[PDB]
RNA sequence: UUUUU
């Protein structure tokens, strides 16, 4: 367990949020992976280390570096917990203008569909596949297992290219119903 | 006492490589990657498959004399996405609870100012 | 020499736990298997430990109190080998008659 | 003094906040599909419903109502839109005979003529102030059985 | 036969219901006879029914009717761990979680 | 059916 560092650079629309949650992020961090938790205001960076003489877990560090970036990219923070309380969880990111080229009233009626009216596609999605997506503009990130990532990037990929949400939840049924 | 090498880990749909350099990247010391971990090719960019890569520069990295490696994790880039997969990050996972200390961390992917087109096609693409 | 309904045992402890006023406490009809009775048969074991222990520590000041549970077919088991009530299995006596 | 700083935030929050109102309502101003709009409107009229927004009409403002109603006769298929839909055989589908016969509807609801709210605040205040514990927990006990916001931590 | 009170705590739904007595129910039957003078106890059921079907002993109290007020009482004791308190017999835990 | 401070 040698002296090491991570730095996570943490953008300006969620430094309040951090604020706001700062009491409940200390604790697990100092005290489960027994880490020395720090935030440079001055670059606005949250500072994670090592400590030599208490941490134990080699793991710990990347482990809550993880948390603190999934907090970041805008999932909550009980979600993020589930990052130090597991270690079989991925965050996978991908674009719109990946899967196609949509700009103008085509990219906002996209983002559109993903969330649905009362983000009850997304809730679907989230639920159906075990998984939880943040639809951050046209940048959409989702965390959940490996193999439960996938299956919530298909049903999202599905939206973006045009299919309706009424079709895509029926769909979510049959693969929730195979889980 | 402390020797530096570098990580690159290249993290694409279908599968993870592990390659671990000098300092100028001209010389490699140890290249990994999914499929030579696994034998069913869907498993390749699974985060298994890159657990057993990762171990395995590590524990051969060791026995070279490197002893730190700074990361460069990157995804395909280009036309394609941007970010690095599952596999890039079970990869960096791995190194770290190898022991293997870990310097710096930073994402390299291929970013065009503006590119070619993409393969997809008008009607897009990854049904 | 009182007799009394279970119910206000259960408040005078409500009251004073360590039943100061009472040398003896009879608890009648067990075989009923009430659970006011349970509820003050498994609050007594630890009474009477306690006030054995704080007469041992002073005698003058703090008595003993003895505990009587009477019954007519009781499963002895349920309070003779249950441990967690009495560490000690109690004697038991059978009236034969 | 600093207290300038404290206003110069507080209207930025003010300003950042009616722009979000302005791009929403933006965004929700270019959507006019007829299932879309009608969806809000259904909703809309429960929330209002349910939460009885609207004010009960006195017997004076019916008979108002009812009076414009037989003065004009606005809501009959004498209409142009009406007329003009019945005419050439545009109501026979299903849809626009629905909205002839919401008119329609709409305008029949203005043709019709020993002895044997204050919502409780259970809060503390209302309380009765009745009056009747460590030794006896003793007694228990004898039974047996920001920090790091800016600095290292 | 007696008349219970059954409780399924499922659905909260209370249900009487005639089932046989307890050996021992039957046993403080047959004992009201013979108090003034050598009596009889005639069953009104076989030897082979009450041998199989009776149960020797009924249910003790705590496990068929709610505790809501017992552990009030018990919690003003400052008993916080009524899962550790040494009961005779210890209540279910689904009874004590609702 | 019982039954309780």
């Amino acid at each position: 367990i040698k002296f090491e560092s991570r730095k996570i650079m943490v953008p300006p629309h969620r430094m309040t949020p951090l604020r706001n949650s700062w009491t409940k992020i200390y604790p697990p961090l100092v005290e489960h992976l027994k880490l020395q938790v720090r935030m440079n205001l001055k670059t606005k960076s949250v500072e994670l280390r090592t400590n030599p003489k208490f941490t134990t877990d080699p793991g710990a560090l990347q482990k809550g570096a993880d948390f603190i970036k999934a907090f970041t990219l805008g999932f909550d923070l009980d979600d993020s917990i589930a990052l130090l309380r597991l270690d079989d969880l991925y965050i996978e990111t991908f674009e719109v203008k990946d899967v196609k080229t949509l700009t103008g009233d085509h990219l906002s009626r996209a983002i559109g569909r993903i969330a649905g009216k009362d983000g009850k596609t997304k809730f679907a999605i989230e639920n159906a596949t075990r998984t939880r997506i943040v639809l951050a503009d046209s940048k959409i990130h989702i965390l959940g297992g490996f193999t439960h990532i996938r299956m919530a990037r298909e049903s999202v990929v599905s939206l973006i290219l045009g299919s309706p949400p009424g079709k895509v939840y029926g769909n979510l049924r049959t693969v929730a119903s195979r889980l | 006492s402390q020797v530096f090498g570098v990580a690159r880990i290249y993290a694409s749909f279908n599968d993870t490589f592990v390659h671990v350099t000098d300092l100028s990247g001209k010389e490699t010391i140890a290249r990994v990657t999914g499929g030579m971990k696994v034998k069913a090719d869907r498993d390749e960019s699974s985060p298994y498959a890159a657990m057993l890569a990762a171990q395995d520069v590590a524990a051969k990295c060791k026995e070279v004399g490197i002893t730190a490696v700074h990361v460069k994790i990157r995804a395909t880039g280009g036309t394609r996405t941007k970010t690095p997969g599952p596999g890039g990050q079970a990869a960096l996972r791995a190194l770290a609870r190898s022991g293997l200390r870990i310097g710096r961390i930073e994402d390299v992917t291929p970013v065009p100012s503006d590119s070619t087109r993409k393969k997809g096609g008008r009607r897009g693409r990854r049904l | 020499v009182k007799f009394m309904t279970d119910g206000v045992l259960l408040r005078e402890m409500m009251h004073d736990f360590k039943l100061t006023k009472y040398s003896s406490i009879i608890i009648d009809e067990a075989h009923e298997r009430n659970i006011n009775t349970d509820i003050l048969i498994g609050m007594l074991s630890r009474c009477v430990r306690l006030r054995a222990k704080l007469h041992k520590e002073n005698p003058i000041e703090h008595k003993k109190l003895k505990l009587i549970i009477m019954s007519a077919t009781l499963r002895v088991s349920d309070f003779s080998e249950n441990k967690t009530l009495f560490p000690i299995a109690p004697p038991v006596l059978q009236v034969d008659a | 003094p600093e207290e300038m700083r404290k206003r110069t935030t507080e209207m930025r929050l003010m300003r950042e906040l009616m722009f979000r109102e302005e791009r929403k309502a933006r965004r929700l101003k270019k959507i006019k599909s007829k299932t879309y709009r009608k969806i809000k409107k259904k909703e809309l009229m429960k929330n209002r419903e349910l939460a009885a927004v609207s004010s009960d009409e006195d017997n004076e403002d019916h008979d108002i109502a009812r009076a414009k109603e037989r003065m004009t006769l606005k809501h009959k298929t004498n209409s142009k839109w009406a007329k003009d839909m019945i005419k050439h055989g545009m109501t026979n589908d299903a849809e626009t005979r629905e909205e002839m016969e919401e008119m329609l509807r709409q305008g029949e609801r203005l043709k019709a003529k020993n002895p044997w709210d204050l919502l409780l605040t259970a809060d503390d205040s209302t309380r009765l102030k009745i009056v009747d514990f460590k030794q006896q927990d003793v007694i228990a006990e004898a039974f047996a059985g920001l920090p790091g916001w800016g600095e290292w931590a | 036969r007696s008349k219970e009170r059954k409780y399924n705590e499922s659905n909260g739904v209370q249900s009487f219901e005639v089932g046989w007595v307890s050996k021992a129910s039957a046993n403080q039957r047959s004992g009201r006879a013979g108090r003034t003078g050598p009596g009889h106890c005639y069953r009104l059921y076989s030897s082979a029914v009450f041998e199989h079907d009776f149960e020797q002993f009924s249910k003790p109290e705590i496990l068929r009717m709610p505790v809501e007020s017992i552990v009030l009482q018990m919690k003003s004791m400052a008993i916080h761990n009524i899962i550790n308190f040494p009961f005779p017999t210890p209540p279910d835990r689904v009874a004590l979680s609702k």
